[PDB]
């Protein structure tokens, strides 16, 4: 029932909705990456098209 | 002699509980906006995903 | 067991009964209904074992670091003479060194 | 169990009752409104972890 | 001892539901006022022994 | 609707291509990725509205 | 000397009592964690299973 | 009396839970690596085809 | 309406083999592989409406 | 009953409370060395900067 105590118990219960959010998402269909990594390598080929220019 | 060493005790302790303190105070604030990331996180989680009717 | 047989009619004519209502186009929608709703619940419980794994897993590192941290005193302690302060900071390290090897096994 | 399967046949009828009740029109606009009322909700906490930031 | 664990049971359930009834941002908040009004009373404390020592 | 809205994309993502360029030319490199991640995704999401239209 | 000696017995004891502490909250995570994992076990082979009834 | 034997027991009744459906499991027949050793060796063909182009 | 959803397997398949090859060719191994392993399943679900046709 | 004995009695209660909060702290996880070593050998040779410059 202390402040310290009680600080951490509301920290701990908000890592396991940080988890929560991120494991939900998992199993519903989540992830971003996929994508980020065609327009990261498509963004590469735009500096160099920007150089050319 | 004895009213600065024992004032002396005194400001070193308050030093450490303050900075402490702060510790916490900080952390309060940025918990914060996490609790409230993965409140929105996961209710959009379960809007998007298609396991449901 | 003449009345089991007894209550045994009873049961089979009450399946009969439960199977007229069962209709050809709705049970069947419906079955599929019940199952989506049993994955979400699977899902949800899935994530949050999954939530605890990760949680250990920050737990693990800080001990890693906060080990370093008490040993860095320990080598100063020595350096300057102050002997006493470094044992302790020494028996506070293998604390957490063992804490740390907990949590890995754990994870 | 018999009794258990006749509660499922009672609900799904019940499912199909409302089901049909509906109208395209009107759910698939409603479904937008609230895909569109999480997003705003969504964006204030990168509206606190951002003032945080700074 | 049968009695004692009964007791034991009930305070456990009842330290659960009202554990369920905290909503973290405002027990996290609710500490750090805590913490504060605490200092400011040992910050006096350091204001006497100060004034003493003048 | 559709139409404004391939071309009202399109256009953007010139200003955009522009903006990379003179990034480019300045000095600015960071800046000019930038632009072009932009320029990328009104790219994209033009594509998108074309097989739409 | 005789309160230092008795003192001495009493920083022991104490610590004796949060070693098993330490051991308690390590476990009470994994309890938790096992008791859910088991459930999402058992509640699958119920969807799996149910049989003529 | 309730102390360290209110533990004892709540640790033990866990344990029996995870003991109950990995024989569950077991009794049931474990199609689970049966379908997932197959699946990974399935996509390791298609890596060889991936890596050619 | 089998006939639609039908096709778009098979588009959606190209667009993970698509990934599968830039992933491969930039080092981004653990990715490729994931998205073969969905590419594959999504075959299977355009065979089984082809047949369903 | 006396002011001599009533003033010697308040102190050593006093006295025993200052104990009560040292040893209460020493328990809990306090002592503040640990740091103030380290400032003060780093503050030492933040002198030996300050004579350089």
């Amino acid at each position: 029932s202390s402040a310290t105590s009680a600080f951490e118990r509301m920290e701990n219960k908000v890592l396991d909705m940080e988890a929560t959010s991120q494991a939900a998402g998992e199993l519903a269909g989540f992830g971003i990456e996929n994508q980020f990594a065609q327009l990261e390598a498509s963004s590469g080929v735009e500096d160099e098209l920007a150089a050319l220019k | 002699a004895q009213q600065r060493t024992m004032s002396e005790n005194l400001r070193r302790n308050l030093a450490a509980l303050e900075a402490k303190i702060s510790e916490a105070k900080t952390k309060k604030n940025m918990l914060q906006a996490r609790a409230k990331a993965a409140k929105a996180n996961a209710e959009l989680q379960q809007t998007l995903g298609g396991l449901g009717t | 067991a003449l009345f089991d047989r007894l209550g045994r009619v009873v049961r089979a004519n009450l399946n009969d009964l439960v199977s007229k209502a069962e209709d050809p186009e709705k049970v069947l929608e419906q079955a599929v209904i019940d199952m989506q709703e049993d994955l979400v619940q699977l899902r949800q419980a899935v994530a949050r074992t999954i939530a605890e794994e990760k949680r250990t897993e920050q737990r693990l590192n800080q001990d890693t670091q906060e080990a370093k941290k008490w040993e860095d005193r320990a080598k100063l302690a020595l350096t300057n003479g102050e002997e006493n302060l470094a044992r302790e900071a020494l028996a506070r390290k293998k604390s957490l060194t063992d804490t740390a090897a907990a949590y890995q096994t754990q994870l």
